[PDB]
């Protein structure tokens, strides 16, 4: 739902830089609230765990 | 100097310390991990 | 012994003076076969890292590894730690991302950095704060990890401090 | 199925057990850098290497900061996000049992 979405490239050929929205995507994964789950309701804590 | 110091200080104790791995494809006790706790190189 | 010094850098220093940096040295030579492998790498992607490490380990069984860096990619050294988890070779990290502080090493690893831990750096900073008698302070951290060990070390150091 | 009429699609990529961990790292690094995957999951409990090490996958994807989702491993040494730069898991480690 946002702009500034880059792509992690084929890093083996001339790409030593990091992916730019790495921590942004990781923060989206940290802030991912859920209310549906087969094993149960899943939510990430401050340690990124169930 | 640290590497040669550890190798020379352990070589006096045991000789067959260099025990490497041949290659990554197709896959020792006396090691330098716990021996070089101290080191001395030109003071 | 057989030691490979690889430099993934952008600071232009050639490699033959690295051979001369060993050549007239080692006055008391106790090993009888010591070789230097001075290599310069321009791209530090992990495919080429593991490829050159496997080539040098197949390169007449090199027993020593020294790696320097001028970038800010710390996990390469952690990559070397994984190499240190598998190749059973003592690995040294010089500077840049090769020696940025990782938290806990492994008995399965023999990796080492050339730097100061965050605990010893906190000890130096508290020594600085003690030498100016700046006895009142406030500790401010974000949720960037390593903060709990930082707070616990500072509290145990203040509990072992003559300052009050 | 239920995710709108947008043109996005999802391809599957899976690699299996190898007894040699360096060649595990080789299979993971080539087969996932050459594929441009955006999310990587690890589901290998039953290894003869009983140290439970998904470390090369985590380090390789955290080089370019790609998230690795642990699914069965429960060691609290993976909770350090400063070592494992892009590792998360939805299973509790044993320390949370405390
Ligand atoms: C993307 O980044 C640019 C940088 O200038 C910023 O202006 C823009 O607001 C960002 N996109 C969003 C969040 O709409
Ligand atoms: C635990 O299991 C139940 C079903 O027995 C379900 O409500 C959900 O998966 C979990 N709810 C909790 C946390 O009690
Ligand atoms: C270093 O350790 C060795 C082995 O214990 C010992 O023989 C030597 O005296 C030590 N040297 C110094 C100066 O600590
Ligand atoms: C720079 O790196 C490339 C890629 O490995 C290599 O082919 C070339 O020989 C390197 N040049 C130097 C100065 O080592
Ligand atoms: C999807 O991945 C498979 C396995 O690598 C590959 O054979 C296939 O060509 C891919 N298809 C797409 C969407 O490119």
């Amino acid at each position: 739902e946002k702009e500034n979405i880059t792509d992690p490239p084929r890093g083996c050929v001339g790409n030593t830089n990091i992916w730019k929205t790495g921590p942004l995507f990781k923060r989206v994964l940290m802030s991912s609230k859920y209310a549906d789950g087969v094993t149960g309701r899943v939510e990430f804590n401050e340690d990124g765990d169930r | 100097g640290i590497l040669t110091t550890a190798a020379s200080s352990m070589l006096e104790k045991f000789s067959y310390i260099p025990e490497a791995k041949a290659s990554c494809y197709g896959q020792p006790l006396h090691t330098l991990h716990q021996f070089m706790v101290n080191v001395t190189w030109d003071g | 012994l057989n030691i490979a010094v690889l430099l993934g850098h952008s600071h232009d220093v050639t490699e033959r003076e690295l051979r001369n940096l060993w050549g007239p040295e080692q006055a008391t030579g106790l090993p009888l076969d010591v070789n230097v492998v001075a290599l310069l790498m321009n791209r530090t992607d992990p495919k080429s890292l593991i490829t050159h490490v496997c080539d040098l380990m197949s390169g007449a069984r090199i027993h020593g590894l020294v790696f320097g860096d001028d970038t800010d990619q710390e996990a390469v050294a952690q990559m070397l730690d994984f190499i240190s988890s598998q190749t059973f070779i003592p690995i040294l990290g010089i500077s840049g991302g090769a020696s940025m502080i990782m938290a806990d090493k492994d008995p399965t690893s023999t990796f080492f950095q050339f730097g100061a831990s965050i605990q010893q750096q906190a000890t130096v900073m508290l020594k600085i704060m003690q030498d100016y008698d700046w006895h009142v302070f406030s500790l401010v951290t974000t949720i960037f990890p390593g903060y709990r060990d930082f707070i616990s070390f500072i509290k145990t150091t203040v509990d072992n401090s003559f300052v009050g | 199925k239920r995710h709108g009429s947008w043109k996005i699609q999802l391809n599957a990529t899976s690699v299996t057990h190898k007894p040699n961990a360096i060649q595990m790292a080789l299979s993971v690094c080539e087969d996932l850098i050459s594929s441009q995957v955006y999310a990587i999951l690890v589901s290998h409990p039953p290894t003869p290497n009983d140290h439970f090490t998904p470390t090369p996958v985590s380090y390789t994807a955290g080089f370019y900061r790609i998230p690795v989702l642990g699914l069965t491993t429960r060691m609290s040494i993976y909770s350090d996000k400063s070592i494992h730069l892009s590792f998360l898991r939805t299973v509790p480690p044993y320390s949370h049992q405390s």
